């Protein structure tokens, strides 16, 4: 709970001076941690570490860049990912296990999900320490499901989700209320509730027009 | 070394004006109450906060671009030059929100944004043309960033269309007219490329002189030839940053291009999937529910053999641009195919017109008043 302890006293530094010092960098490159280890986030405190890396490239630190990384691919569809490599420079992309994090960050947004867990490399004990990232990515995985599926089959939403056994897979059926079709699909979300069109309805303008028209 | 003479003599009067204007601003009523009386004109004291956004960031921005290590522009503008006039009280006039929207174009050249939140709450007096097409200028573009590519795109329109009912007459947009006619033009250019069956809009934004070329470009760009992702691009990076000068060139002092790798292919991995995201959405949706006929019809023109044509073609539905289903026992792929709206165009000009006539018979009446 020491998320908790920084979160005063982080918000009153990155919004002075103390953001483009790079002396703060003790608290901050600890409350990167903070965030990955505890699983909570917080993008300013991450953007902060990465403009003060961008400032002085010297000062770079890998895991710590890869527990904010990490961290911004657990946060899709939303830009914090897009504002990570923004600050990380040439030399800092090619890092290790920032090269790695990348490319399997790259899979997430064009949304290759097999591809995701097949380039997975699993003797990068890393990924497997930071908590809750296993099932983040997994999350947003059925997030989109939601979004661009009325139906998913039952083996197909089991190896988007990393070739998940059938006990495994009740997890993530309970999860959004989905259940079982006939032969055999998992539900996901009904024809008309998908679509949600927003098209041609307009020419209702009158009120407004005719109260500027009025004289 | 005349360069470094005109330069230096800029920063160290705006070093010097900095202390005057966090001396004046916050607690010398009397010294703000005198300076009320004496001229005809309070437009010399507010052009002075704005004028000193863009020539203290084209100094600064050499001074950053020619000293790449052991930093010393960076910091010393982060902290003292920018913070010190802004984070404290504001003057009371429109100075409030010319320091605010410097700061925001300060802001914007470093792409640490996220506080654009906060600086739109402190926004708090009245959105005047002036500061409001300079606001939605960067909140546009921060639009632009965020991905919410329709939202952007609306927000470019109306800072283009030229009836926001500017007037300018005298110099609040001095030596740059034309950067908010071409950056507006380019940045809209590339939100097309990325969603659009849907504007339908473009008319009213861009006017038909360009937006025949920039209609080809974007179908040249992602139907058949990857020349476009060029061109645009070159274009574009000028206008995505604004780098206010770029240092004179020259090969003697390397000292430039540095940073130049930094903020150009920054802006590489931009325009690089969100493109390829586009020629998915080009091939027209030609009926709504495609059965077999209609689904291998397009899973030939996806790709070919053999491997992996059904992977692809159901990891490019999930990104934003297709909402779908498929189906076990029919075997049959039903989607989704939604359109814009026709006219939106004439119930805006309605007003739009009328200044027209307004402008009109209003400035034939300052040309009847001095002739009578």
């Amino acid at each position: 709970a020491m998320f908790e302890q920084m979160r005063a006293n982080v918000g009153k530094l990155l919004k002075g001076i103390d953001r483009y010092n790079p002396e703060n960098l003790a608290t901050l490159e600890r409350y990167v941690e903070t965030q990955a280890k505890e699983n909570a986030y917080d993008l300013e405190a991450n953007l902060a570490v990465l403009k003060l890396y961008q400032f002085n490239p010297a000062f770079f630190q890998t895991t710590v860049t890869a527990q904010i990384l990490l961290k911004a691919l657990t946060n899709l569809p939303h830009t914090d990912f897009t504002l990570c490599k923004c600050m990380i420079d040439q030399a800092h992309q090619e890092e290790r296990p920032i090269r790695q994090i990348l490319y399997l960050g790259d899979l997430l947004e064009t949304c290759h999900f097999q591809a995701f867990w097949q380039a997975l490399d699993e003797n990068m004990d890393l990924l497997e320490g930071i908590t809750g990232f296993e099932d983040s990515v997994r999350k947003f995985i059925c997030h989109v499901v939601g979004i661009t599926y009325q139906h998913i089959d039952r083996w197909l939403l089991a190896e988007m989700l990393g070739d998940l056994t059938d006990s495994q897979l009740k997890m993530w059926m309970s999860k959004y209320g989905w259940s079982a079709d006939e032969s055999g699909q998992i539900f996901i979300c009904s024809q008309e509730e998908s679509i949600k069109p927003k098209n041609i309805v307009e020419k209702i303008d009158f009120d407004s027009v005719s109260s500027i028209m009025a004289s | 070394q005349w360069l470094w003479d005109i330069i230096d003599e800029f920063i160290y009067q705006f070093q010097s004006f900095s202390q005057y204007r966090c001396k004046t601003a916050k607690k010398s009523e009397e010294e703000i109450d005198f300076l009320r009386s004496n001229p005809k004109i309070w437009n010399v004291h507010s052009v002075l906060n704005v004028l000193h956004s863009l020539v203290d960031k084209s100094n600064i921005n050499r001074q950053l671009e020619v000293y790449t290590s052991g930093g010393d522009p960076e910091s010393v503008a982060g902290e003292y030059g920018r913070h010190s006039l802004y984070k404290m009280l504001g003057y009371f006039s429109l100075v409030g929100l010319l320091r605010l929207h410097s700061l925001l174009g300060d802001y914007y050249q470093a792409i640490k944004v996220l506080e654009n939140i906060e600086l739109n709450k402190k926004s708090m007096y009245s959105r005047v043309p002036e500061c409001q097409v300079t606001t939605y200028y960067y909140v546009g573009f921060a639009y632009l960033m965020m991905r919410r590519y329709q939202d952007a795109i609306r927000v470019f329109a109306n800072i283009l269309l030229y009836i926001q009912r500017t007037k300018s007459m005298f110099q609040r947009t001095t030596y740059k007219y034309e950067m908010i006619n071409k950056q507006n033009e380019q940045m809209h250019a590339l939100l097309a490329i990325a969603l659009t069956m849907y504007p339908m809009r473009i008319d009213e934004s861009i006017h038909l002189q360009l937006r025949e070329k920039y209609g080809d470009k974007m179908l040249r760009m992602q139907k058949g030839d990857p020349q476009v992702y060029e061109e645009l691009f070159s274009y574009s990076c000028p206008k995505f940053l604004s780098p206010v000068v770029p240092n004179y060139d020259s090969v003697h002092p390397n000292y430039h291009k540095e940073p130049f790798l930094q903020q150009l292919k920054v802006f590489s991995d931009e325009v690089q999937q969100q493109a390829q995201l586009s020629t998915i959405r080009s091939f027209l949706k030609l009926y709504t529910t495609m059965p077999v006929a209609k689904l291998a019809g397009f899973l030939d023109l996806t790709e070919q053999e053999f491997r992996i044509q059904l992977l692809v073609f159901k990891h490019k539905m999930k990104n934003l641009v297709w909402t779908s289903g498929i189906s076990a026992l029919d075997g049959e792929f039903q989607s989704a195919s939604e359109v814009d709206f026709y006219i939106d165009k004439d119930m805006i000009h309605i007003a739009d017109t009328k200044v027209a006539r307004r402008y009109g018979d209003f400035f034939i009446r300052q040309i009847h008043k001095f002739e009578e």
